[PDB]
């Protein structure tokens, strides 16, 4: 059971977008697909659902005309179209499979802005147990994902929520390894910015 | 249908109890559910049809109510229960509550501070950022005083705390001071000072440029 949601998106005010929610692993027409609006800060908000097969669509009154739900049985994929975009529509959008394990999609960060994409500049942060870091500075839009040594270091990692200052985002990430392992062994942070299709690695020397 | 959740956020002891309320706008006839949302993970259903616990969910999670008035409780709090919790009526369509972001208390823990110079790659640009991590501390409250040549620098700072550690109940915090490459080079001493409840005098970390 898979609910592969489409890629992160940046779109101007007034325009439209289409998010997909590709189901796989079970029979598509056995369940409904709900779309939820996620935060920032707090709160999940139900937008509506669609029936594959049936075609029955239910909406939240707030989202009628705002959101348009579709499904394509031939490709097992639910869609949501969002229209006349304002910055209040900047949020993470989650699709879910109706639960009567409970499966949700991974999320799709939609950003509504006149700004352009800037990939982040990743800076290495070098000095019993040592702490290293990476500064992921000045990017747009969200998200960014940081790993250390391709997912091999984890428990000593603390990645920080991005903060928007002067129309750009900056987040940092720290890893704390034993002094015994760095610099003898390599520590590299891997930073992905999906909206600019960059994957950047920086060895901390 | 509107659903009103309270509290918006809460802080409860380890091994203690918590009660979250939801108030429906109409009778929703016990068709309410409660979800646990951990950062970057599953909204996980815990309780459906007011009181029916979903499988494997401990006895210490409970749900009550009828009509319009509903409650949910968790007693004997464990660190693993750090999450934002939501109610959800599914009587007529679906409506979430506003959420309750839960924190679980812990023994006060002093932060591990780490100052880092600007990278030589950043100095290729006209900017130079000094970063400071104050890792795994409890009592979220903390002052990060920056000092450049013994003098406090307030403007040009970026702070961000992590969400509470699900395993050990501490927070982490990152403060970044950015300057121009030339303003950075006019000075020597860079200090990241930390005011926390666990010490009566700041946990300070520095570096000197012309050293
Ligand atoms: C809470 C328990 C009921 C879940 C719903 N399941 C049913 O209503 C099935 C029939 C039942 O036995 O009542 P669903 O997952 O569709 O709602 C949503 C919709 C959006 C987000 C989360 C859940
Ligand atoms: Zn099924
Ligand atoms: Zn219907
Ligand atoms: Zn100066």
């Amino acid at each position: 059971v898979q609910l592969q949601e489409s890629d992160a998106e940046l779109v101007k005010p007034g325009a439209s977008v289409k998010i997909s929610c590709k189901a796989s692993g079970y029979t598509f027409t056995d369940h409904v697909i709900h779309w939820v609006k996620q935060k920032p800060e707090q709160g999940l908000e139900w937008i509506g659902y669609i029936s594959p097969g049936n075609g029955d669509i239910k909406y939240n009154e707030k989202f009628k005309g705002k959101a348009t739900l579709t499904a394509d049985k031939s490709s097992s994929t639910a869609y949501m179209q969002l229209n006349s975009l304002t910055s209040e529509d900047s949020a993470v959008y989650l699709c879910k499979r109706g639960y009567y394990v409970d499966y949700w999609g991974q999320g799709t960060t939609l950003t509504v802005s006149s700004a352009k994409t800037t990939p982040p500049s990743v800076y290495p942060l070098a000095p019993s147990m040592v702490t290293l870091g990476c500064l992921v500075k000045g990017y747009f839009p969200e998200p960014v994902t940081v790993t250390w040594n391709s997912g091999s270091l984890s428990s000593g990692v603390h990645t920080f929520p991005a903060v928007l200052q002067s129309d750009l985002y900056t987040l940092s990430s720290s890893v704390t390894v034993p002094s015994s392992t760095w610099p003898s062994e390599t520590v590299t942070c891997n930073v992905a910015h999906p909206a600019s299709s960059t994957k950047v690695d920086k060895k901390i020397e | 249908i509107e659903l009103t959740q309270s509290p918006s956020s809460l802080s409860a002891s380890l091994g203690g109890k918590v009660t979250i309320t939801c108030k429906a706008s109409q009778d929703i006839k016990k068709y309410i559910g409660w979800y646990q949302h951990k950062p970057g993970k599953q909204p996980r259903l815990l309780i459906h049809y007011t009181s029916t616990l979903l499988p494997g969910i401990p006895s210490r999670f409970r749900g009550s109510g009828s009509g319009r008035d509903y409650s949910f409780s968790i007693s004997n709090l464990e660190p693993e229960d750090i999450a934002t919790y939501y109610c959800l009526q599914y009587y007529n369509l679906r409506t979430f509550g506003g959420g309750t972001k839960l924190e679980i208390k812990r023994a006060d823990a002093a932060p591990t501070v780490s100052i880092f110079p600007p990278s030589s790659e950043q100095l290729t640009s006209g900017g130079a950022s000094v970063v400071c991590f104050l890792n795994n501390f409890y009592s979220k409250d903390i002052n990060v005083k920056w000092k450049i040549d013994g003098s406090e620098r307030q403007n040009g700072v970026l702070n961000s705390w992590t969400d509470q550690d699900s395993k050990d109940s501490t927070y982490s915090m990152s403060s970044t001071l950015t300057l121009t490459k030339d303003e950075y080079e006019r000075h020597n001493s860079y200090t990241c000072e930390a005011t926390h409840k666990t010490s009566t005098s700041p946990i300070v970390k520095s570096f000197n440029r012309n050293e």
